[PDB]
């Protein structure tokens, strides 16, 4: 789930003689890879996301204030999905969240439904217009990880995201980068720019020590997969409980050029 | 890399593999045992982390075979026990990822044939 829904859960519509703005607050608590999600405006709900392309640009401030692209404000934030629900606009927008090892930070988007009331008045006090909103805020925690991805950056060698890093003069026989993986762990790893991942989904499937391809979804099903093949970095989470021994690999290759070989070893744990 | 240890036996019968490796080019590398039939492709038979805490049999041999390692002297061992004439191939020994990587791996020896009778 993870999800702010303004037009089913957490309903912005008027009331019948509503007199008086009401805010909504929406809080989330993801953990690192997961997706959160907000819905805002339908076919017949006329709601407005704020900011227009959230969660790509956020407000760092509760009080909707001060406007901050995502790709800045959280370092490595990539995999975004969006959705129109009525012609010409955006109504339902998710994020993954990516490991972030600076502390804990909010990012706010907001939901509004407007409209122009008038006050009947009486006794020395004209009747009036008044603008009310009805407005939902989404307040997304990001989470701080507290040690590296276990895994391997094959762009550095002094990464600050993985446990394992290769400088340009080693990745420039063929490197095996290998981690011990057990239940619930994060792994990953990134490849340079004009490197090809196979499988293309790695994570999804891998290869396996006949060098076949396998889905691992009955074998090792590894859980909120990011493939951001933008970037070239891939990220999962092992499963809660392991039942054997496995090993998968990934494969980034460059022509003339040493192939660059992730690998993990996952083990029995609960 | 030294291969032996091969050769022909009764089925049901044991035979010991041994893969020396004169160099520190695979001590980064899990190894691995592979082998192939006249016919068959190379497959997978089962592998050891350098370490020596982690091991993979391919689903045919488990409870039959075991790999082991001597880091020392830098030597793998695949014990067989209960051949079968199914089990009749060359075997080799390889880095882990030989097949992974396919066409680029440049280390495939001579490897040690076994012969399963019956
Ligand atoms: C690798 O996957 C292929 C196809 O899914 C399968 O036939 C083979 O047994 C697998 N090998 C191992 C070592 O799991
Ligand atoms: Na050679």
């Amino acid at each position: 789930n993870l999800t702010c829904d303004f037009n089913d859960v957490y309903k912005l519509e008027f009331h019948p003689n509503q007199q008086t703005s009401v805010t909504k607050l929406c809080n989330l608590t993801p953990n690192v890879l997961e997706k959160v999600t907000i819905k805002c405006g339908s076919d017949k709900l006329n709601y407005n996301l704020y900011p227009p392309t959230c969660f790509e640009e956020v407000y760092a401030s509760r009080n909707m204030m001060h406007l901050k692209k995502i790709k800045e404000f959280v370092i490595g934030s990539s995999m975004f999905m969006r959705r129109s629900l009525t012609p010409n606009k955006i109504n339902e927008v998710s994020f993954r969240i990516p490991p972030n090892m600076m502390p804990e930070k909010p990012i706010y988007c907001f939901c509004e439904n407007k409209k122009t009331i008038t006050i009947n008045g009486s006794n020395g006090n004209p009747s009036s217009k008044k603008d009310i909103i009805n407005r939902g805020i989404v307040e997304i925690i990001i989470p701080s990880l507290n040690e590296k991805v276990k895994g391997c950056d094959f762009t550095t060698s002094e990464s600050t995201i993985f446990s394992k890093g290769y400088s340009i003069n080693e990745i420039s026989q063929d490197i095996v980068c290998t981690v011990k993986a057990h239940a619930n762990d994060l792994i990953g790893f990134k490849c340079p720019s004009n490197y090809s991942v196979e499988p293309h989904d790695c994570f999804v499937s891998a290869f396996n020590l006949s060098g076949k391809n396998e889905n691992l979804e009955n074998k090792l099903k590894l859980t909120n997969i990011i493939m951001d093949h933008y970037n070239n970095t891939f990220y999962s989470r092992l499963p809660s409980l392991i039942s054997d021994n496995w090993k998968f690999f990934c494969v980034c290759s460059k022509d003339n050029e040493k192939k660059l070989v992730f690998t993990v070893e996952a083990s029995i744990s609960s | 890399l030294q291969e032996s240890g091969g050769g022909l036996v009764q089925a049901g019968g044991s035979l010991r593999l041994s893969c020396a490796a004169s160099g520190r080019t695979f001590s980064s590398y899990g190894m691995g045992w592979f082998r192939q039939a006249p016919g068959t492709e190379r497959e997978f038979v089962a592998a050891i982390s350098w370490s020596g805490d982690s091991t993979y049999y391919a689903d045919s041999v488990k409870g039959r075979f075991t790999i082991s390692i001597d880091k020392a002297k830098n030597t793998v061992y695949l014990q067989m026990n209960s051949l079968k004439p199914e089990d009749t191939a060359v075997y080799y020994c390889a880095a882990d990822h030989a097949l992974v990587v396919g066409g680029t791996y440049n280390y495939w020896g001579q490897g040690t044939q076994v012969t399963v009778s019956s």
